[PDB]
């Protein structure tokens, strides 16, 4: 299927994630005389690419373009989680997970932002001798 | 704990309850035809979720909004490019029609001094009225609609007859499906898949009685958001269709008189054999076993062996007190009072038929419906009914219902009541052992 | 000698002048409803450090585009409504003279007419109230004064225009500087700006002669012009404070709604309950003596001591032109200010006209109908400017007279844009590094 | 802080580029017949997405995609400045410094270009070993 | 040990068809729809090694150059005014002073009972109209569309003058054009080359006759779809063009009357001095050796020792039986019968003048032409026209050539057949030496 | 020019794949009010834009995404078209060869998104 139950064993369901991303993209005088309807039709298509493209520039911003999996550099706090690892891989479900962190959402974005930068920027003195 | 890392991922399959606007897919001169351009799917593939529970709530659902909304806007655009009667309302001269009278004051012999190709001219013409569509100067009559409201033709050529709507979902939404053959208005259902469109459904506009809708799979079920609130209404799904018979039984023919240049409009002319009064056969016994399966439903929240009551409704509009019918083009008002005439614990339905037609309660807007040449029968599968309850009863073994009525979201929101919208979100977050 | 290489950034802090469009936003009535999505709470103004740029008002795109946007906003919610073209029919009239005061001469008058009824077959007699501005004399026949040019509209009795704060909000990629620099002159430099989202909300006043309901002028009188040796110009003035003005339409009006041949109902102006009274507006005489005083020192500062300042109590052009205009309750207004400006520098009654049948700025082709409004009219507005023009080119540099009016809503409402310009984000730099690929 | 520090030192400015450039992608219903303002609104959406997609194409072919900072092997031209590192980059702001070689624009965009296209063409021959 | 690459930015394409939008130089309607102005320096790229087909009988910019200007056209008379209180019965008398001997009673004198602006005024005027477009009840006139439909007024403020516009294509199109000679409009040609936009093209629009077109290389050449099909049009671009001189020669009047609250109509007032008819004047010799010129590539398609007859074509709507056009705003149908009357193996021709037109030949809406002051004249270049063959039988000695076209997409054909618009596609793959 | 040697051989018509690529993206009040025309011609911009998008996605899946020209790992398998390297690059024009090959576009394209997802997968097998 498309989307799996996501219940459980996401590690097997990240086998996927190719063709869920794929999926995000792809009458003349019928709809053309209509104007309201043209441009309900017309409002979707845009907000369909800004969402495509947000999610896109966030990965490249945080240094995670291109993978589907990213290991990053910024370490778990334990505000965001304090149950151990043993209970998140199996015994979480990722949309029960979602609820949970809710609150530390863009605290996660923000230092993914900053680490990266960080790296750039020391980047640019390894080539400098 | 001191090993974690954060770890990120994209394309994740999961979800948050959404609303976006639905794409409008059919198969197969034809309004919705135009319309609903995109082709459906010949194979939609539905995915079953095992590890899935989720709430539906056919009462909160957005896709009934959106089919409203959409069906009243065709509406409309289909009547605006149509001939305006304005001309029409003028004194209308009226005799009775005692011409091969029935013997079932119905209609009306009408005449009018129309303007002609030329603004100098007039020519007094002649229509057959019904009296559902004239009102009385205090021979003096005049149209109802002029008293109030503007008034459109309908186009000859334009038809509406239902063809099934597909609607399917924006690339990044899914539409989720509940299969539980017995879910209730509201609920963590287990029985949960995803599609790409919905199973088509036909627009069909009715009251009181739900006709070529979807049949309970199981058994016949009610649904409300409220059941024990009396000011909401009863929705009642059946297992098995019941047919009924309906007829515009008298064959006549129109005319087409010029008001303007290019502009024509279409009227009743006379009848062409005897008159007899239109109605609808629904079979006797059918009915009387199918209500009495609601009954034993009902049971089950108004008391093991309370007492159930079916009466008519109280009155009103046309709209709220008989069944409404769109047959051909032609608008039926049938009484359905002794449908609904016995206590628990071939029947003929004479119908009224008139052209002046309001939509969606919206007070102006008119249209005119012009005549069907010859006869018309029209044969249909009753799904369901809306029942209302009544309210101010204080003796608890006695409950009455009566047919029930109102805006035509809930004919829809009955159809669409299995399916829900969702938004995707490709992104979330994990602790992990790895890092850069 | 370094042998510096070309790097590039992205998301490098700078801009350039640029034009877009502009989204509206506030916090039954038009602006509100058109304006859907909700303003920021609390705008999180950037001030920029070390940054000056320039700003110049006269040049400023967004006045053209608050007015026209405005307008076609005034358009749209005419566009459902019914039409007065049945009205244009010949009058029989008197002039009223039940119970009426010295000043309103004829101003009243009664006039009746064969309209058309429920069917459009038969005929109706009936009479109603007009101001005198509006009928004119066939060659005691009748008609109203734009039978001739153009069809009237009746406006929805339902819409309201009551003039609400609309903010105007950049879109992603545009930024909107704001000159925060106290008494900035309009056009030259300012270092003290800051960067917004969204500009202070203004409210779509329409007036003439005076501005009213706008800002505390930086808290001193301030005259700003595109070209100051140009009499031919018009003089934009803050003020210091505002000076309170106290208006009414003190008649006690029938609103008389009658039935015509399409579904669409027309609003009559029925008989008037109690007499009959002029329109007028009161102003402290203390107050508008000493701001006065204030704009006469800032002329001075412009043109010299050795003069003397006089204000035109007169002007030509048309009733738009020569008489302020006010719109409290949807009710047009048309008030006498000649009294205001007697002048000559080294409280007042203002009687005030109504006027029924609108034209609309800078346009002809269209006409609008104000339904009556039943009951009285009262309303206080701060006035808050002027709009003058001197009657220059005279070799008498002795003295020189400052007329009121002039008016046209783009100057009006580049009051209050003029804090504002707009510039693009331009993300990509390049520079000179140590490093290279 | 989208535009903070506009007039910050050019070196210093290169600490709020995550900023700048992640904030550049940001009763409705009721106004659908509203034609003319509904229009110009969706083309703003549209025009936004398509300067984004432009510039993001450029650094595609010039090289050092999805970087927030990054260079190429091209040098910096007498034409375009002569003046020392210590006072550019550092010691003015980027609003008067961009100014200064506001020419040479699309020179050095041409550059980049050929640059990374030549890079390419090798980078193939190499892998045909 | 060959592996896929995959190429982007590829330098080739397929057909596609896009919609194009256009530029102009710089209250004309055509100027006002082309807000874009042209590159002054447009670059023509030459594709070394490129031969490709066109096809211009199958080009879709004949469909979009159409849709186009018939949409424009009815929007620019959207605004104005509607003549409908002018359809009311006239009064009509014979203009008999200052006649001349050739128009034999075309010009007409009405009077009629109309609006003013008061509803309970009215006005007595009169005014002029040519036979053409007024029809006798059973004294009693009518104008001719009063019963098929509304007319309106152009305004008399609008220029319809014909601008040559160019059409660009979109990002992601290019327009492919044959620079080749004398090339056949089907089929391959090794002279491509590409471009921005196209030069720029009036939108003329004539029937039988072709003006300020292409002067076909300096040869004739002979273009069809199916050249053997007799039912086909045969398209001629002539070798060099034949000028035309045609005049409206009364001296004319414009009255100004009132109908309502900003609404005007514009009449036509008295002729001063004589009234004479319109006529075009062609030069003979020209004319009788552009056909001779036409003969010889006709006979080298249909025998070279065959007879070629050139004739006036057949009855049906003035509108298609003449060489109808547009000069100075008035419209012309000026008789052919005097240019093709001659055998192979300074000339005059009268022309009408009519107010009331179906502008493209649709039914259902009408316009009505204002009144031009004084005198007027244009001067033309004829650059082609449109032929029929007569056939009905099989015989190889002779056949007759006949004026045809009245379709204005076949004007528009000929004056695009030099290119077509194709969509690049950066895309592709290829074989390397070498894996990742 | 932009399609300028189109009709070249392949060999040399690759050196110029950047130009034609950065060209792909390249009283209007009064075109305010043309509410087919407005719709007709912004439908067009969405179009250009999902279009660009679409095949840079597909690059993204397929691997490579960010460069003018890669090779993957997805083999020739010489039933597409048989001939040889020497007439391909030499002598082929881009145009001819892409007419030549058009049947196994979507072939290529399934394969293509296969290895790259393989290649992933086997990466993480490291940590
Ligand atoms: C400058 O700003 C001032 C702000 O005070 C503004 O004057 C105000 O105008 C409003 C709108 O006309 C007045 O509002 C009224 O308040 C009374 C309170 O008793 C209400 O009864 C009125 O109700 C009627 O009108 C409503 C219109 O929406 C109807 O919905 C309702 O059913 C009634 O018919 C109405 O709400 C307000 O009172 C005045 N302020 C003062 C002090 O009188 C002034 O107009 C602005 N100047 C300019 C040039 O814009
Ligand atoms: C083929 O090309 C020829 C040459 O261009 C073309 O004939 C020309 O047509 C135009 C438009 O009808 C003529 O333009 C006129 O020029 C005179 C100059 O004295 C003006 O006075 C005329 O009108 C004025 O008054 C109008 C009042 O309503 C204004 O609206 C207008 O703007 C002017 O002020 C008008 O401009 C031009 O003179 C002729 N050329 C010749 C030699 O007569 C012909 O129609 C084209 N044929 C086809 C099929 O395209
Ligand atoms: C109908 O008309 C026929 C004559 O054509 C007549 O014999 C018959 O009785 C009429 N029916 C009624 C109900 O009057
Ligand atoms: C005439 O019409 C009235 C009103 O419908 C009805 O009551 C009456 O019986 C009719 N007369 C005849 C002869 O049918
Ligand atoms: C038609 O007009 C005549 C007057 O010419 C009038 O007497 C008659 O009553 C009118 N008839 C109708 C049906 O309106
Ligand atoms: C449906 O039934 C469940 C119990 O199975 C109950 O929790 C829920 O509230 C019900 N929903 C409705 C329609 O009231
Ligand atoms: C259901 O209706 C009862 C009245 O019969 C009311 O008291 C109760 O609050 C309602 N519950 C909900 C969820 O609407
Ligand atoms: C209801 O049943 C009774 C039985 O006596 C019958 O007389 C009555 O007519 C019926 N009513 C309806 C509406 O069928
Ligand atoms: C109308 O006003 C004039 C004053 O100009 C007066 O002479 C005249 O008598 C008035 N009309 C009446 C009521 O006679
Ligand atoms: C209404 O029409 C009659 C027609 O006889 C005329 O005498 C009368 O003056 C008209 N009334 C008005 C107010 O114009
Ligand atoms: C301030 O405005 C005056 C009047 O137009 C002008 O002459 C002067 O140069 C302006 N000041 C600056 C700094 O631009
Ligand atoms: C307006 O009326 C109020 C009544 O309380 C009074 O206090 C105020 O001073 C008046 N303002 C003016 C300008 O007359
Ligand atoms: C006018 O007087 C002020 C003192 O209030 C002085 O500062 C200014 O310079 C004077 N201006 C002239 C024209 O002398
Ligand atoms: C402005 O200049 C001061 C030194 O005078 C410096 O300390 C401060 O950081 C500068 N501001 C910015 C934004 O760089
Ligand atoms: C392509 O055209 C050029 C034109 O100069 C010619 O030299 C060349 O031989 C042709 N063929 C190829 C393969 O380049
Ligand atoms: C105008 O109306 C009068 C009405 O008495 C009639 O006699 C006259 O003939 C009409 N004239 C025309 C030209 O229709
Ligand atoms: C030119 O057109 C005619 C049209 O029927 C066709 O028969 C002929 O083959 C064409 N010439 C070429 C070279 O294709
Ligand atoms: C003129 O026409 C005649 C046929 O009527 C023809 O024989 C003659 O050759 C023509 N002259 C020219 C120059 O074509
Ligand atoms: C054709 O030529 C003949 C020559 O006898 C002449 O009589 C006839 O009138 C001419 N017809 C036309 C239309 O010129
Ligand atoms: C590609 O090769 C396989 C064998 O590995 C073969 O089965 C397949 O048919 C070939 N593809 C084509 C287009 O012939």
């Amino acid at each position: 299927g498309f989307l799996g139950a996501a219940g459980s064993t996401m590690g097997a369901a990240s086998m996927t994630l190719t063709v869920q991303a794929r999926n995000l993209l792809s009458c003349q005088q019928h709809l053309l005389k209509l104007t309201v309807w043209g441009i309900k039709q017309l409002q979707a298509r845009v907000l369909a690419v800004e969402r495509y493209l947000r999610d896109q520039q966030l990965l490249g911003i945080w240094g995670c373009s291109g993978k589907l999996i990213c290991c990053t550099n910024v370490p778990w706090n334990s505000t965001w989680s304090n149950r151990n690892l043993s209970e998140i891989w199996d015994n979480m479900t990722w949309l029960q997970w979602d609820k949970e962190i809710s609150n530390y959402t863009q605290i996660i974005y923000g230092l993914l932002e900053e680490s990266q930068n960080q790296q750039e920027k020391n980047e640019q003195d390894l080539l400098a001798l | 704990a001191e090993n974690l890392w954060v770890t990120v991922y994209y394309g994740v399959p999961v979800w948050k309850d959404a609303e976006t606007t639905l794409f409008c897919a059919s198969d197969a001169h034809n309004v919705w035809a135009t319309h609903c351009c995109v082709p459906t799917d010949p194979n939609p593939q539905e995915i079953h979720l095992e590890n899935v529970t989720e709430e539906f709530n056919m009462w909160k659902n957005n896709m009934v909004e959106q089919m409203h909304t959409d069906i009243i806007s065709l509406w409309d655009q289909s009547l605006k490019p149509c001939v305006k009667l304005t001309p029409l309302c003028v004194t209308l001269q009226c005799t009775n029609v005692t011409n091969n009278i029935t013997d079932d004051g119905e209609l009306k012999n009408c005449s009018f001094n129309m303007t002609t190709e030329l603004r100098d001219k007039k020519q007094k013409v002649y229509s057959l009225f019904y009296r559902l569509d004239v009102v009385q100067i205090n021979k003096e009559y005049r149209l109802i609609n002029c008293n109030t409201s503007a008034i459109t033709q309908a186009c000859p050529k334009v038809s509406f007859e239902p063809i099934p709507i597909h609607y399917c979902a924006p690339a990044g939404f899914a539409i989720l499906k509940c299969k539980d053959k017995k879910f209730n208005g509201t609920g963590p259902c287990t029985n949960v898949s995803t599609v790409q469109c919905t199973h088509g459904i036909k627009p069909v506009v009715s009251t009181q009685l739900l006709l070529n809708g979807s049949l309970a799979e199981e058994e016949v079920i009610i649904r409300s958001e409220n059941i024990t609130n009396n000011a909401k209404n009863i929705l009642v799904q059946l297992n098995e269709s019941v047919q009924i018979n309906c007829t515009r039984p008298n064959n006549n023919t129109r005319k087409s008189i010029r008001i303007g240049p290019g502009q024509w409009f279409y009227a009743t002319g006379d009848i062409i054999g005897d008159i007899r009064q239109a109605h609808c056969n629904v079979s006797k016994a059918t009915w009387n076993e199918t209500l009495g399966k609601v009954v034993k439903q009902l049971r089950k929240h108004f008391g093991n062996n309370t007492i159930i009551r079916f009466a008519n409704s109280s009155g009103g509009d046309l709209e709220v007190t008989t069944h409404s019918f769109n047959c051909g083009g032609e608008f039926f008002y049938c009484n359905t009072s002794g449908l609904f005439n016995s206590t628990w614990i071939s029947i003929t339905l004479p119908c009224r038929i008139k052209q002046i037609i309001n939509m969606w309660q919206r007070i102006g807007q008119a249209m005119y419906a012009p005549p069907i040449q010859g006869v018309i029968r029209c044969v249909s599968n009753i799904t369901g009914l809306i029942l209302t309850r009544d309210g101010g009863s204080t003796n608890s073994t006695t409950e009455t219902f009566r047919p029930g009525g109102g805006d035509m979201r809930d004919n829809w929101r009955s159809e669409l009541y299995k399916y829900k919208v969702v938004k995707i979100e490709p992104l979330g977050v994990a602790p992990t052992r790895c890092k850069r």
